[PDB]
Order: structure tokens, then sequence, then C-alpha cells
């Protein structure tokens, strides 16, 4: 079985978290730079870590992945979080109310436009 | 008392009735809810949207009463309310938790995410049952947004609405953010509409 | 004029990391690849075969990154990740001189005019300049990140007063060196990601540099300014300048894009089809170079193929 | 594993009492960071170097000599 241990996975996770504008989807250049960017005591571990980072680059290039939020990711999610529509979906588009909604307004004593429509079972 | 300018203004009544906050749960009804008004056919109950306003005004007075603003905590494990509580976090201190509560956050002082509030606000008491329970251990008031079937155990001030709704969670969190900011000093005009758009407090599917 | 399909060249067991040509023989093509070897080709000017390899060069213990040819078409130089450079001839293989002293990989080697000396940009953040006897006459520092690509400029005048080289590393900044004084003369800043390729125009005045963000932004080192920036909207791997006519080619991730830079538009967006390869990423060119005549453009793809595009 | 031979010192002594003999076994794992000879850390311990944050250049600027 080629399941990778958590020491390999977390070392790969920390490199992705920290050095996205860096190492790419090629294993050979990733191994040649993860050796000096991280002090790893074993060559077997270094190839395992550099291998899983490349597998993470392939996963990153096709949609977002969970557990990873690097420097270009959280700025992407906040820009889409900053949607300010001008259509004003809560505002009036023409309102429709039932019979039971209509007496609520006049019992409160407020003046609103209501288009009463009946609903029955 | 009140200077009688905090009553339900007509355009806010338009916002509440267009975000569909007036309709509640089905013929399920807990006796802890006298906000029910004139049960509609097809098994729908109408919430007296007037009564939600003083409860939102009263809840806003609780949050503004806390000296330090970053100790109030907004909780929403519902998928319809993480954007609302995060936007509530931006406009006030209001240190949020969205998603998983990570039990041991109010107890368990050696947690990395150990938070001690003086007030918590929860979107749904049935889905944030860990938040209200942990607040029952460490002496903390809670403010909930309640349906007409919500588990109101260990729950203080409650704002009756529909947690099943899409727009109602966003608007009520927006209205709560508006009043606590007016009371604190961020807004100076009572009649101003607080020009940031109410559609900011809405979850998105993609 | 439109570049079209001419043929494919299968002579490797790895990505063709470099292509180089010499004006001495138009039918020659040197190709370094990931299989620790160099394949010189012989071209016949025919259908999809296009011809056969002539000599296979072996002796490197790692990936041969960059290969170059001299003006006479005989001597060849290879930059390989085995911390050494090797000087060959296309006659009988026969490595003349090794060049050792780098403590890490070396990306790009380059030969000056008249076979005078050689420069080499390596991964130990140095630019080592070597004699042809194997003696490193000078070592240059100052790069914080390790260099990715170096090149000499082609002097339009036949050795007017001096020769200069240029450097590009992963530090988002381009150096310009005069090795006659072993001094730095120009820092070229404006890149936002790591630069992975740069190329000087045959006119000896225009410098094109490009990186991971995929912008190809231009410099004129004669005036030491910046003209503009245009993007291929994907990662780009190598650049090439046409020797005769005004074109600029870029080896992108989606494929190859050739630019007509006098009115600055795209031309045809070269996208060859590889008989499948649908689920994963499509193969892309990693190294390309225009021919001596400029009517043929060779590109080294990842799937063991050197592809040739020729104007009609 | 090999770090046990590298980082752990062991000793065994016999203590004679009037009721019999006691056995004393002392194992000391030292700090790998202050090893001063051979390895400096455990093999499974990686160390990610913190980078240097840098703002974008935002404009093509030329620095000449
Ligand atoms: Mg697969």
């Amino acid at each position: 079985g080629r399941v990778r241990t958590k020491t390999v996975k977390r070392a790969s996770k920390a490199l992705i978290e920290r050095y996205y504008p860096k190492l790419t989807l090629d294993f050979q250049t990733n191994k040649r730079l993860c050796d000096e960017i991280a002090t790893i005591q074993s060559k077997r571990l270094r190839n395992k870590i550099a291998g899983y980072t490349t597998h993470l680059m392939k996963r990153i290039q096709k949609g977002p992945v969970r557990g990873i939020s690097f420097k270009l990711q959280e700025e992407e999610r906040e820009r889409k979080d900053q949607y300010v529509p001008e259509v004003s979906a809560l505002d009036l588009s023409r309102l429709n109310v039932d019979n039971q909604t209509s007496d609520l307004v006049k019992s409160l004593g407020l003046k609103l436009p209501l288009s009463v429509i009946n609903v029955s079972a | 008392s009140l200077p009688a300018t905090f009553d339900l203004t007509p355009e806010d009544a338009q916002l509440l009735l267009a975000a569909n906050t007036h309709l509640g749960a089905r013929n399920v009804q807990v006796h802890q809810e006298p906000y029910v008004f004139n049960a509609r056919p097809d098994g729908v109950h109408v919430i007296n949207v007037g009564k939600t306003w003083e409860k939102l005004v009263l809840a806003a007075r609780i949050i503004a009463a806390i000296p330090n603003p970053e100790d109030v905590v907004a909780i929403s494990s519902r998928t319809f309310g993480q954007r609302a509580v995060l936007k509530f976090a931006a406009h006030t201190g209001a240190t949020p938790i969205a998603g998983r509560f990570t039990p041991g956050s109010f107890t368990n002082y050696i947690t990395r995410s150990f938070k001690e509030p003086r007030l918590v606000i929860v979107t749904d008491p049935r889905s944030d049952a860990q938040a209200i329970k942990e607040a029952s251990y460490v002496n903390i008031p809670v403010i909930a947004l309640t349906d007409l079937d919500s588990p109101s155990e260990f729950v203080d001030v409650a704002i009756p609405c529909n947690n099943r709704g899409k727009h109602s969670i966003g608007l009520i969190w927006y209205l709560l953010a508006r009043e606590v900011l007016r009371l604190r000093g961020a807004l100076v005009d009572r009649t101003q509409p607080w020009s940031i758009m109410p559609d900011l407090y809405f979850y998105r599917d993609p | 004029e439109v570049l079209v399909l001419r043929g494919t060249l299968e002579g490797h067991n790895g990505w063709v990391t470099s292509l180089a040509t010499s004006a001495g023989q138009p039918n020659l093509l040197l190709s370094a690849s990931r299989d620790k070897t160099l394949i010189s080709w012989k071209l016949t000017g025919d259908d999809q075969k296009f011809g056969v390899p002539v000599r296979s060069f072996k002796g490197h213990s790692h990936i041969v990154q960059d290969c170059t040819l001299t003006a006479d078409g005989a001597y060849a130089l290879s930059a390989s990740w085995d911390k050494t450079l090797r000087l060959w001839d296309v006659a009988t293989g026969e490595t003349y001189q090794r060049f050792v002293g780098h403590k890490s990989d070396v990306m790009s080697v380059d030969i000056d005019k008249k076979a005078s000396m050689i420069i080499s940009g390596s991964r130990d953040k140095t630019i080592k300049v070597w004699t042809i006897k194997g003696q490193c006459l000078a070592t240059l520092l100052g790069h914080n990140d390790w260099v990715s690509q170096v090149r000499v400029v082609p002097n339009e005048k036949a050795d007017d007063d001096s020769v200069t080289i240029i450097s590009a590393g992963n530090d988002k900044m381009v150096k310009a060196w005069n090795l006659n004084q072993f001094q730095i003369e120009a820092d070229f800043i404006g890149h936002n990601s790591n630069i992975n390729t740069l190329t000087a125009s045959p006119d000896g005045t225009l410098i094109a540099s490009a990186g991971k963000d995929g912008e190809i932004m231009l410099w004129n080192l004669a005036a030491k300014k910046a003209m503009y920036t245009l993007s291929a909207q994907d990662e780009v791997f190598s650049l090439a300048f046409s020797p005769n006519r005004y074109w600029l080619a870029a080896a992108t991730a989606t494929g190859i894009k050739v630019f007509s830079l006098d009115p600055q538009y795209l031309v045809d967006d070269l996208r060859p089809e590889f008989a499948g390869y649908s689920k994963a990423a499509e193969p892309h060119a990693v190294s390309l170079a225009w021919s001596a005549d400029g009517q043929t453009l060779f590109a080294g793809y990842t799937d063991n193929v050197i592809r040739v595009w020729q104007v009609m | 594993g090999q770090p046990v031979n590298d980082f752990i010192d062991t000793a065994t002594r016999h203590v004679l009492m009037r009721q019999g003999v006691l056995g004393i076994k002392v194992k000391i794992m030292r700090d790998p960071a202050k090893s001063r000879t051979g390895p400096k850390a455990l093999p499974d311990a990686v160390t990610i170097i913190e980078p240097k944050e840098e703002e974008p250049i935002l404009a093509p600027s030329v620095k000449d000599y």
C-alpha cells in the first residue's frame, strides 16, 4: 500500500499553505527546491513530501480542495463574498400577500401596498 | 422607556414582509411562543412582525450594553447563516464562529479556540445546540432567532422569525447589525437607511 | 503566412528540455532531454518523418536542461543537473572538456561569439563564466533566488566594444551583466511571479521575459526602459525570437502562441492534437527555437516529440 | 529505530541489599537539538522555513547603474 503518513501529508500541507507562488506540477523541480526550503533529514522523506505536493498541485488546478487556503485562495473567496447586487431582491419588483398577512399590517396600523391572493388546501 | 422613534417604520415592514419573515413553522407550536398570529390555512402560522421589532430592539440594547465589543459571539452552524454572522463580525466586534463549534470552546480553557463571551447570539437553537448547552455551563446569556417550533430551552431574548427561510436569516442579522451600530455611535441619523446593502448577508451556493 | 503541420521527431525518452540550431548547417538540430542525453538530428525536408538522428551524446548523470550550438555547427554545449557542463562535437560524440565547480544544478549555458568563453547560470544563485580549457575565470553573485535562465545578447555590430549577458531567476527581477568588467549594470523590476524564461531579440536591443503568471513583458536594454506587457492567460515555459522576420513565439501551458509584435496581435494559436490525452492535462511545449532560415519553428513537447511548424 | 541508538543512553547496575539484589535501569533521552555531533533532529521532524512577505511591484520600474 502506498498510503502516505501524516508527517508527509502535513509537511506537504504546510508547503502548499506557504509557497504557492513557487513549486509547480513537475516533481523534479519540486524536489530540487523542497530540499533547501525545508530541512528534511531523509532523502526518502524528501521525495515523498515533494511527490505529494505535486499531487496537491494537480488537485488545486482543478477546483478548490478542502484543508488548503493559500494566499491567492482567501482573497478569491472574499472578493466573491463582496457581492453587492443592484437588483435589490428584497426591494419591490412591481406586493403579493395572503388574507392573513393583510390584517397584520392594519392591526399594526401601517400603510403598505398589498395585492391579496387567496390560498386554500 | 423609549423615545417613540424606534417603532416599526413602513419600509422596514416592507423589508420584513419581502424577506418573508412573517410566516412561521407548520401547525407545530410550542407554548413558549405567543408571537403566533391568526393561523393561515394550509398549515402556516403568521408571526406578528411587530413583536419581532421590540425584541430586535431589546436584543440590540443587550449587545450595546457590553463594554468590550469583540466578546459578543455570533454562532451559525446552519448553511444559510455563515455569511450573515461573518458580516455581523465585520460591522461590530462580534467574534464569530461559523461552521463547527469545536466543543470545549466555552469550557476547556486550554483549547486553542477557547473563547469566553459575555453574550452569544445563535441563528438556530436546534442546530447550535452545542452553543446553548456550553453557555449553560459557564453562566452566559444567549439570544436566539426562533421559529414557532424552536427548542427555546436555556434561551433568553428571542427574535421570532423563520430559520427555514433564505432571506429571513440574512435580514434579521442585518437589522440586528443596524441597530447595535446606531446605538454604539457608528451611525448618527435614526432615519438614515445605513447605505450598505442588505443583500450582503446572504449565503451563496457555488 | 500560416504555420502548419510538417512532421514529428521521436528520438527521446523524456521531455525535450532544449532545442538549438546553427547557421552552419540548416539540417542540424541539437536536442537535450530528460533522459540524460543529447540527440543531434539530420533533416531532409520531406513528409512527416522529416529525417533521422545523426549522433547521440551520452555522459550526463542527470537531466540535461539546456543545449546550445556554436556558429560553425560542430561544437555543442550542454547544461545538465549533474552540476557539470560538457562540451561536445557532433562528429563523434567525444566530450572535450567538463566544467565542474557548481555546488548545485545548472539551468542554462551559453556560448559567446567566436567561441571565446562560456557563461552558465546555475541553481546556487551564481553566474559562472568559464574558459574552453575548463577554467572558471569568474564567478558572479548578487542573485537572492536561484537563476532560472541566462543568455548572452547578439551584438549586431561585429564585436563593437563589449559583450553583455542577461540573467533571470525566481526573484521576479532581471539582471544585466557586462562580463568584461564582471559588473552589474541594470536591474529590471516589474515581474510579479518567478521568471522561468527570457530571450533576447537578434537585433540585440529587445529583451522578452516571462514567468509563471504568464505575462510576456518587454525591455529595451539599449535605452533601459520598459515598453509594455501582454499576457497569454496561462503559464508559459519558453520564448523564441525569429532571426529574419518580426515574430515572437511563446511556449504556453495550453499550447504555443506566436506573436506578430509590430502591430501586436495573436496569429493562429497553435494547438496540435495528440490522439487522446483527454482526462489529464494536455502535453505542452517546454522549449522551442526558430531555425536559421526562420521559415521553420521547432518545439519540444513533453510527450517525447519535437514538433516542427513551417510557414507556407 | 536508529535514533534510539543515537539519542538514548542506557545504564544497568546491581544494588545489593540484605534481602536480595535490586536492579537499576536508567534510560535518558537527550534533546536532539543540542546533539552537537551527528544528526540534529529526529528523521520524521521536518522544518518549514518561514518566507519573506513582499508587496507587488505594481509598476514596471527600471533601476539603472
Ligand atoms: Mg490518476
